[PDB]
Parts: structure tokens; C-alpha cells; sequence
């Protein structure tokens, strides 16, 4: 139960290692891990034995190792904006993120072909190839940040202030519906917000905070 | 060789949802269009809806949309951001279609589709021999209004006590409506935007001035959309305007298509349509208009090369910006709110409005303002 | 040898969320208490909610209790079901304990709990010199204080305008307000159910009569309960009575309770509790005290032999329903309502209510009517 | 009214339904169709469950 | 019919197999519903087996 966690969204090319929870929660020592390139944003992930990122000012997904310290693969998501043209409703270089889910690896970007709007992709862990790609209603530009359950899309509509799960994307129908699910931004100013399937849970990081939300979830039957 | 895809921008601002679900559902039916000639291409909007229009996150997403290619943006503004926009709209030669209010000085790429609210107050006023009356008015769509009262009131030796009730709070309000009661002043005009003037009805109806001998005349483009149930009961002098007519075939069509439409999808469409969303919704349609003539014109419309940094030092605006702004400003629609038709300074013009009276019943046609023909009683 | 339970019964009217949620809070709280002493027993409710179809199901209802061997019934009842309830508590030797309408041809068997409005409003409208008003009124409750009202007036001289509301609509109640103003009548009493009397107040914010310059009296017992909001910004005077003061230790100890109760497990409780609620909370209270009291009389309490059938050829009354009935009456117990203490014709007796006044900041307890002392000012 | 036996807990729910023929004597819930068989003043009628699982 | 007994009978063979008491349960109209009609006993089943709600 090692967290990772990583600052500024520029040029930082250093990863922290805190190994526990508790190292992490109390505990100030950590292992600083150096990357080939910096990454863009906060969009990025770590899955199974690597870290998914985006390289510096280009639409390129790099998986790198944690253990080995190499590069594997390395490719470009198709038609994706990069370099502050799709970001987020707070900026920040957030053109591309990445998630997982109890179906695997997701891409939630932008299309220059399909407005601003925001489009999903399903990436192959090994290969970083296109499998299938989603196309939604709702601009990325507006959105604040996104994150996927498990097949649908929860988009927000703010990052400072009243903020609320605000559009939803079911991709095994591929329909789209507009909620109202308000959660507290306690300390103002959001800037990632990832789901965690393992803890069931919400990672956020709320103005150089980090924060945790149990989500709560129901089936109709 | 007409593109396919035609690309326009979108500037949304708080409290712009039922507009914005009608600019979605009026793309939804432009592109699924079972006509070929609706249609002959698509549009692309690329969408930016911001929470605060303060001049810089508007100026951030002009600039974001002017580097996607954009063609015309349809914008919304306030009293803090009107001025930068037209500006960037106007510098860059990029059209701005607005149904916001109504400026001055407004020409160079800008057409604004709400009808101005100065003719037709000035009408009524002289046609009910009003002399000695209150103005309670804000200063959130410009001040046009006030200077015409003014004016009038110099030229035909009128007494208007003008008040702003912008900083004015409930229990505020009802001591200015009991200190105007006071001096027996029973006449009243007022123009604030829709929550202030709902508030301003609520304080009125709560210190009891909601009955006979007392005139209201409400400056607002839109007199169904807001409840004077009580105003009915009571008996008190509501008179206002009403710009959508809700008799007609297309905004008939309108609202069968609107009560069909799901709430969870469209939000904003659990209540009938405003005069803000039928602006939008002509807005579109113009749009829709003025592509299809630049089309027939043979005009190829293109920003390749042209996309790039806002503020760059040699100011390089589109090279047919102006071929667009003068088929925006040639157009001639009908559609919800009557006749759209643009004059040289992209106001409209020959536009029509209902003039409706409370009574017993409830609301009450009783005449019609147009441009050329001012104020005609039935 | 008293018994460990003791069964009682439990008689609800539609619309009676509240005040079943009162009486389950008060089983809860007799039932499950530390002291040994406050519970020496286990109270047992036979509950049945009926939607009453008339004295048919109130019979179905009270013989199903009966069977069952109950000892009291704590029910309610309307004006088409209190004579045939009545009659059969007293002719079976069944207590029955009522927090509904005040009666006076009920002498046996029967203990009301809701206290008589006629001398506060009396005290009332003779300590303000009121000559001439409009009673507006409803046989919903009796005709008590219709009776009183006009021997007053008959007495005194004054001139009552009594106008009963029962069959009046929203419209018709705007006529009549109107027909009313043009007599110049500003006095008014209303004496109405809850609903019609905030439909009656609606009706006057309606029309316009909450203005400075119109008083009004109502006749009932719990005035903080009332939606008054825009009587107080129109001015006009509003005078009430409150039976449950909210200052005290024993309803802020209840409150406390209250407000930590869940809605989902206790229906009802989303709201401050009505007089009613209160009225139902102190007869549980003295339905204990009466069975401590009879426990402290080594009396023997049980109905083997007779339960059976309410309609037998030959009646048979309860042994023991007398001793229970004599043991209710002498009861004197602090709770909700103040001093609960009975007369020997089971009516209220030594009560004290709040007459309070509405004033531009809200209720203000204005005086306090008690049943010897009358009328006292602060 | 809603009792849950294997909290032994309940909970007082508003959940409404339509009594169409104006009178209900026999009201079931079967299994195997997940589905309400009702008596309705003469009539035979049957009533289709919502369940809801909540994670 | 008049008793609080609860019997099973079989539509296949026509005979009876169980004949029990439902302990502390009333019966004629003495602890109906709403409607009354003698429905003292409800015998419902379930995906968890065989249940009767009454009254005691
Ligand atoms: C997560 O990583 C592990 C190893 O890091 C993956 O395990 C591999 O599984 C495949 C077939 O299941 C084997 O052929 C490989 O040899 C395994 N790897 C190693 C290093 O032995 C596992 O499949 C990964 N999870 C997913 C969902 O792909
Ligand atoms: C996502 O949306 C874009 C834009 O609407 C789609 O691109 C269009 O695809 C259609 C085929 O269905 C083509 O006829 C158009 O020419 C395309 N437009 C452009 C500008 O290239 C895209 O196909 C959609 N993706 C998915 C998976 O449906
Ligand atoms: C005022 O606007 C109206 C728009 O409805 C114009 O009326 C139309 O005028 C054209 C000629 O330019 C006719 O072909 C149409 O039939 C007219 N529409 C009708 C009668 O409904 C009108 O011309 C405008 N007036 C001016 C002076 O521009
Ligand atoms: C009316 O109620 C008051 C209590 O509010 C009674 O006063 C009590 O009288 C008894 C004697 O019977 C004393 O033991 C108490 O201490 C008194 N309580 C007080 C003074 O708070 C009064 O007796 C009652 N009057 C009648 C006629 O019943
Ligand atoms: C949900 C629906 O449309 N129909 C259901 C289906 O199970 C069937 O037609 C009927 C009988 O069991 O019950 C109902
Ligand atoms: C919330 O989730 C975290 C994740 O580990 C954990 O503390 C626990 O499961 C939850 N905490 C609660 C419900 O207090
Ligand atoms: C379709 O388009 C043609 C030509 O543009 C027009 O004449 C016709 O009325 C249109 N029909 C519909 C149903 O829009
Ligand atoms: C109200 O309107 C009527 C005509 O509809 C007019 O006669 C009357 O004078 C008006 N009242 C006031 C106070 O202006
Ligand atoms: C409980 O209250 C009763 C009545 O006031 C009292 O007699 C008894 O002593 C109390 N018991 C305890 C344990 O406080
Ligand atoms: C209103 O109530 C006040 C306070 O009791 C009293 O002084 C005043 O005379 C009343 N006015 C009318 C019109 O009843
Ligand atoms: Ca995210
Ligand atoms: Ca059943």
C-alpha cells in the first residue's frame, strides 16, 4: 500500500515513494524517483506496475516503470489536444486524463473533430493502443475534472465553490444524462479528482491538500 | 467548395442554462435536418461556459475560441464585460451574435437581437398622461432606459422620482415603499432584472400595496413568465410587454417539441421557454441564415492561417469578417420573436410587441407597439 | 396483585400523523424508563386508525377494543362521531380520554383534555371594547362558542356579524372580504379548523386586508403555529392564544427529545409539536398517574369476565369502571399544558394560556387568561 | 410500514401504488416473477416491483 | 374455517399430510385487516421460504 504522489504540473520530473499510508499521512520520508520527461497537469495514473503520464507540450502517453526505471512504451493519443487547448475549467495543462476502473485503462481528452466536447478512450495496459472510443456532449473547457466508476463518465461543473457532479456518460449504451450530485469543495480550489476502485474511493487534491471521499453507489435491479 | 463543418463559438455565463438548452436543441435540429437544402452543412460549436464574466476568464475564452477557427460567436455579456468583448469581437473582425441587452456605440461586428425597451415605455407613458410618477431602476443593462425618462420628463415637465434599488434589501424595500406611499405617490414604473423584480413584487404585495389605486407598469420583454397571481386578486394596475407570441404556428411547434423533450437530457425544460431562450433560439436560426446565403454567394469561408495568438503585435483580423457581418446584417427571418431584421448598426428593426393588461381574468391583450407604427390599441 | 400490563386502547383520526407519533414517543418513554417507580407497569395500546366511515366504524372499532379487554380508550372524534363514542364509553363503564373538542352534554366516563376558548375570548373582546364585528365561523367543533357569543351580544348590545364559512370557497371568501370592507367592518373573530383558517388568511393577504387598520382574533389555541409572515410587515393587528409555553423546562426537555427522533421512524416529528400533540402527550401522562394511583389503592384491575360483545341483551357494565373513572378525576399532574386537572364532569379546569399579539418583530406575549383570575395584563 | 427481519428494524417509507378498482382483498408478492398479484374488487391484477440494491 | 390452524393440502394427490397450530394467533375477525373478511392469517412465500403474518 505505497502512495505516489507528485507536484506542480510544468516541468517537475521528481515522483515521491512514501511506502505506507501511515509514512505518508505522518511520516516526511520518501524515496524521490526521477522521470525521463516531465509531465503535463495532473492527469496521471499509476496501474498495476507502472505510471501512465503525458510527455511535456505533446499529446504523447509514456508508461515507465517504478521498479525497473525504464521505457517500455511509448506512443500518441490519437487527435488529442495538448499544450492548454482542452484543458480543464482550472487550466493547468489538463488536456489529457488518465483513469482506471474495474474494466482497466482510461483516457478522457479532447477532439478538434468533435468541438471541445469531452472524448473517452479505452487503452490497452501493455500496447497504449486505441481499443474504442466514446464520443460525449459535454465540453471539456467547462468541465473542472472527470472520473470514471466503472463504464460511465462523472463530469463536474466547477473547481472553486459550489462544484457538483453535474454529467454522467454511460459508454456500454452510450447514452448521457445530466445530475445533480453535489459534493463539499471544503477548501476551495480543486485540482485532480480520480476514483480508486480497490478503496471504492475518491483522490482528490483540493488546494495543496489531499483529500479522500467514500463514494456511495447503487443497482437497480 | 462550402466546408461541411462550420465552426462557431459559444460564451455562456451563470444562470444560462435554459438558454443554453435551447442553443443545443436548436443545433440538434439544424444538423438532423430530413431537408437537404436546411442543411447543406454542419455546425461545430465549440462551447465555454464560465461562472464569472469579469473581463479576463472572457477574454481567456475568446482567445480559446478565436485559436479553434471560429467564424461567429454567440455571446452573452454584462455591465462588467460587454465592453471587452465587442471590443476583441470587433478588432479581430469576428461577428458576435448577443441576445444580452442592448448598447450604444454597438456597430463593428456586433448584432444584438434583443429589441430596445425605450420606444415603447416612452408610448405607453404619454399615452396614459402620466406626470408625477417613481422610476425604480438598476444599472445592469446600461442606462439608456434612465436617460430617456430624464429627457421626457425635461421636455414634457414630468416628475419622476428615479431610485436605484440596487443595494436595496427586503425590509429596505418596504420602508421605500411605505416612505413613496406617504407622499401619495401611487404610480410606478419599474425596470431591475428578473429576481430583483420578483423580490420587488413580493415586498409590494407584503406591505400591501397590491390593490386598487395603484398602477405598475413593468419594463421587461417577457409578462407571462412572471406570477401576479396575487396582483390579480388584489386589483391593482399591471400593465406590460410581451415580445414571444405564444399563438403563433412556429412557437406552437416550439413548445410541442418542448414538452416532448426529457428533463434529465435538456435541462431547463420543466418550464416554458423565456424571452432569453426564443433570442437564443432566433439567434440560431440567423446563423443558420446567414451561412446559407454566404453559401449561395459562393464564399469560402476560412480561418487557415489565421488561427493563432490573440494579442499579437501586428493586429490581423479575418479577411472575410466582412463579408460575414454584412450577410449577418442583410438577413430578414421570421421566427419566435416575429420579424429579426438588422439595420446598419445591427439593432432590430419593424419588430412587434403585445402590450398586456391584469384584469380579473388574468392578462389581457390590449394592444401592439411596432417601430414604424408606435403604439396601435384594439 | 396489579397487573404487569395493563391494556389500553387507542382510537386515531384521519390526518392524526402527529399526534399518534406524540402517543408512541410517550409508550416509548413510559415504557423503557430508568426509575422503577415511573414504571411499575407496561402500558399495552390496541391502536386503531379507522379514516372513520361515521358512528359504523367507530362501533366496529371500540367493540374490537373492548374485546380485547382494554381498561381506558384514548380516542378522538369529529362532530359525526362523538355522541355514538360517548354513549357507548359510558354505558360500558369505559373511560375514555379525548384531546379533541370540548363538549358539555358528556358528564360520565368521558375526560377532555382540550380547555374551553369561550372566557379568554370573552375577557377578550370586552377588555378591547369591541361592539361591532364579524364572526366568521364553522360547526366543526360544536356550537359552544357561537352560543356564547351571541348571549354576549344579546346581553351587552353588541352587533355580531355571525357568517359560517363551512361551504365558502376561495372566491366566495374574496367576495365576502370584499362584501365585508364595504360595510367598513374591520373587526373580525374567526373560529375555524386550521386549514380553513389559513385558507381564510390567505384569502385576506389576497385581497389586501392585512394592512394597518384591520384586527383580527383567533380563536384558537396554538398561535405560534400559525404561517403569520405578511401580517407582520402589513401592520395589521393580529391578537392569539398559545396553551403550551415554550420556555418551559418540561417542553424543552420534550424538545430535546423531539428534535433527535428520526422522521423515517417517527412520522411527524419534522415539525414542532401542535397543542394537540401536547394535549395527546399530557393524556398519556395521565392515563400513567390514574394507574399508578389505582396501583396505590390496592385495587385489582382486570377485565376476564367482561370481555365480549358490546351489543348483549343485557347490558353489562365494568365492576371496576366507576373506581377507574373516580381515580381519573382526581388527578392534578404538570405537563405540557400547564396544570392538567379534571372538575367532576371530566372538563379542564385551573388551565392558564399566553394571549399574545403580533408586532412588527413577531409574536409578543401580551397577557395571560387563567380560569379563576380572568384576564391579567403584564 | 417496512419491517426488515434480519436488522429487526423498521422504517415508515411512502411508496405508492394505485388501487384502479377502488377495493384490494388479496395483495402477494411471487418469487419466480418478482411481481405483486392483486385482487381488485373482482378482478385479477398484477403490480411490477422496483428493487433497488445500493454498494 | 373458525380456527387458527394452519393446514397443508396437496393438488396433486387429494389428501393431507399436516394439520398445525399457528401458537398464539387470532382468529375470526379478531385480528383482521383493514378490510376485515376473516384475514386473521396471511400465508405468503418468498426466495427465502415460507412466512405467515398474524397477530398475537
Ligand atoms: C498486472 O501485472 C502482472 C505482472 O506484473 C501481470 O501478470 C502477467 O500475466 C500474464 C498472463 O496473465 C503472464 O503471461 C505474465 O508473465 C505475467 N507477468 C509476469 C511479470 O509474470 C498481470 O496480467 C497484470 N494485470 C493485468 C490486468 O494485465
Ligand atoms: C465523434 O464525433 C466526430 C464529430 O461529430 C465524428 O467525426 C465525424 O464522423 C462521421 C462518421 O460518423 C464523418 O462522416 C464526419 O466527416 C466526421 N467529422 C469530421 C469533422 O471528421 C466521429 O466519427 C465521432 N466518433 C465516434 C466514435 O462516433
Ligand atoms: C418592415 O419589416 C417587415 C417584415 O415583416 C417588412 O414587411 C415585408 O416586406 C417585404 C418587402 O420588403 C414583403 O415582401 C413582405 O411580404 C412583407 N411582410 C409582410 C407584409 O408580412 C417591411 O417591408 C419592412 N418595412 C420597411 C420600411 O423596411
Ligand atoms: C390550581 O393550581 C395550583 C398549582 O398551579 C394549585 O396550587 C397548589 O395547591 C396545592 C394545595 O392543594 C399545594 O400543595 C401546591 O403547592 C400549590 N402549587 C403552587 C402554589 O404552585 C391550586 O391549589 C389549584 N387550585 C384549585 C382550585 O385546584
Ligand atoms: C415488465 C413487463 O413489461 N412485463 C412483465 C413480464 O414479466 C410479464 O409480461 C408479466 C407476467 O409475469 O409481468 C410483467
Ligand atoms: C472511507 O474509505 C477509507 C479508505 O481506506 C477508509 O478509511 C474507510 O473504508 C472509510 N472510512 C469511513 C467510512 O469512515
Ligand atoms: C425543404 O426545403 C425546400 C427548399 O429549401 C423548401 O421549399 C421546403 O419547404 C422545405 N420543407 C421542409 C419540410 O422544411
Ligand atoms: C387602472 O386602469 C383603469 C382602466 O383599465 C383606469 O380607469 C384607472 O384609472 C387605472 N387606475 C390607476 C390608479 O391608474
Ligand atoms: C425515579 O423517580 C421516582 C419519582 O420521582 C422516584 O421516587 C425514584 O426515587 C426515582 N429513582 C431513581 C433511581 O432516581
Ligand atoms: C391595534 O392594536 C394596538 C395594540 O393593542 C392598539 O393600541 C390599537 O388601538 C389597535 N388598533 C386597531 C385599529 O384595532
Ligand atoms: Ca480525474
Ligand atoms: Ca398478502
Amino acid at each position: 500500500n505505497r502512495v505516489w504522489y507528485m507536484d506542480g504540473y510544468h516541468n517537475n520530473r521528481f515522483v515521491r515513494e512514501y511506502k505506507s499510508m501511515v509514512d505518508f499521512m505522518n511520516t516526511d520520508n520518501f524515496t524521490s524517483h526521477r522521470l525521463p520527461h516531465p509531465w503535463s497537469g495532473t492527469g496521471q495514473v499509476v496501474y498495476n506496475g507502472s505510471i501512465y503520464f503525458n510527455k511535456f507540450q505533446s499529446h504523447i502517453i509514456i508508461r515507465f516503470d517504478l521498479k525497473t526505471e525504464t521505457i517500455l512504451k511509448t506512443r500518441s493519443l490519437d487527435y488529442a489536444g495538448y499544450n492548454n487547448m482542452y484543458h480543464y475549467a482550472w487550466g493547468g495543462h489538463s488536456d489529457i486524463d488518465l483513469m482506471v476502473d474495474e474494466n482497466g485503462l482510461w483516457a478522457v481528452y479532447a477532439t478538434n473533430q468533435n468541438a471541445g466536447n469531452i472524448v473517452i478512450s479505452k487503452l490497452d495496459p501493455v500496447s497504449l493502443q486505441i481499443l474504442q472510443t466514446w464520443n460525449t456532449s459535454y465540453p471539456k473547457r467547462s468541465a473542472g475534472e472527470a472520473f470514471i466508476i466503472c463504464g460511465t463518465l462523472y463530469v463536474t461543473n466547477g473547481y472553486s465553490g459550489g462544484t457538483k457532479v453535474h454529467y454522467a456518460y454511460q459508454t456500454n449504451a452510450s447514452t448521457y444524462e445530466y445530475i445533480d450530485i453535489p459534493f463539499q469543495n471544503k477548501y476551495s480550489h480543486i485540482s485532480m479528482l480520480d476514483y480508486n476502485p480497490k478503496d471504492r474511493a475518491l483522490y482528490a487534491w483540493n488546494n495543496g491538500h489531499q483529500t479522500l471521499y467514500n463514494v456511495t453507489l447503487f443497482h437497480v435491479i | 467548395a462550402f466546408p461541411s463543418s462550420v465552426q462557431i463559438g459559444g460564451l455562456f455565463i451563470r444562470n444560462t442554462d435554459q438558454e443554453y438548452t435551447a442553443f443545443r436543441l436548436a443545433i440538434f435540429l439544424h444538423n438532423t435536418s430530413p431537408n437537404a437544402s436546411e442543411a447543406p452543412f454542419n455546425l461545430v460549436p465549440h462551447v465555454d461556459n464560465i461562472e464569472t464574466a469579469n473581463s479576463f476568464a472572457v477574454t481567456n475564452a475568446f482567445c480559446s475560441q478565436y485559436s479553434r477557427g471560429v467564424f461567429a460567436i454567440f455571446g452573452l455579456y454584462d455591465k462588467r464585460s460587454v465592453h471587452t468583448l465587442t471590443s476583441f469581437c470587433s478588432a479581430l473582425h469576428i461577428s458576435l451574435i448577443t441576445p444580452s441587452f442592448p448598447t450604444e456605440g454597438e456597430s463593428q461586428f456586433v448584432l444584438q437581437l434583443r429589441p430596445s425597451l425605450r420606444g415603447a415605455l416612452l408610448s405607453l407613458l404619454d399615452h396614459y398622461e402620466w406626470n408625477c410618477f417613481v422610476f425604480l431602476y438598476d444599472t445592469d443593462r446600461g442606462y439608456s432606459i434612465l436617460q430617456a425618462i430624464m429627457e421626457k420628463a425635461g421636455q414634457n415637465g414630468w416628475h419622476v422620482s428615479a431610485i436605484c434599488v440596487e443595494n436595496f434589501n427586503d425590509v429596505s424595500y418596504r420602508q421605500l415603499l411605505e416612505e413613496l406611499d406617504r407622499r401619495q405617490e401611487k404610480k410606478f414604473v419599474i425596470d431591475c432584472e428578473i429576481e430583483r423584480l420578483q423580490n420587488i413584487l413580493e415586498q409590494i404585495v407584503s406591505v400591501g400595496k397590491h390593490v386598487k389605486g395603484y398602477h405598475y407598469i413593468i419594463a421587461n420583454l417577457g409578462f407571462k413568465d412572471i406570477s401576479l397571481e396575487r396582483f390579480i386578486h388584489g386589483g391593482a394596475n399591471v400593465t406590460g410587454f410581451q415580445l414571444v407570441d405564444f399563438n403563433t404556428p412556429m412557437v406552437t411547434k416550439l413548445m410541442d417539441r418542448w414538452k416532448k423533450l426529457d428533463q434529465r437530457e435538456y435541462p431547463g425544460s420543466e418550464t416554458p421557454p423565456k424571452y432569453t431562450s426564443a433570442l437564443t433560439y432566433d439567434g440560431v436560426l440567423v446563423m443558420a441564415e446567414t451561412f446559407r446565403s454566404l453559401r449561395r454567394q459562393k464564399i469560402d469561408i476560412s480561418r487557415r492561417g489565421n488561427a493563432g495568438d490573440c494579442l499579437a503585435n501586428p493586429a490581423a483580423p479575418w479577411g472575410q469578417g466582412i463579408d460575414m457581418e454584412r450577410t449577418l446584417k442583410q438577413v430578414r427571418i421570421q421566427g419566435l420573436t416575429g420579424n429579426v431584421q438588422f439595420d446598419h448598426y445591427g439593432r432590430r428593426v419593424n419588430y412587434t410587441m403585445d402590450v398586456f393588461e391584469l384584469k380579473s381574468t388574468g392578462p389581457r391583450k390590449v394592444g401592439y407597439w411596432n417601430d414604424m407604427d408606435k403604439l396601435v390599441l384594439i
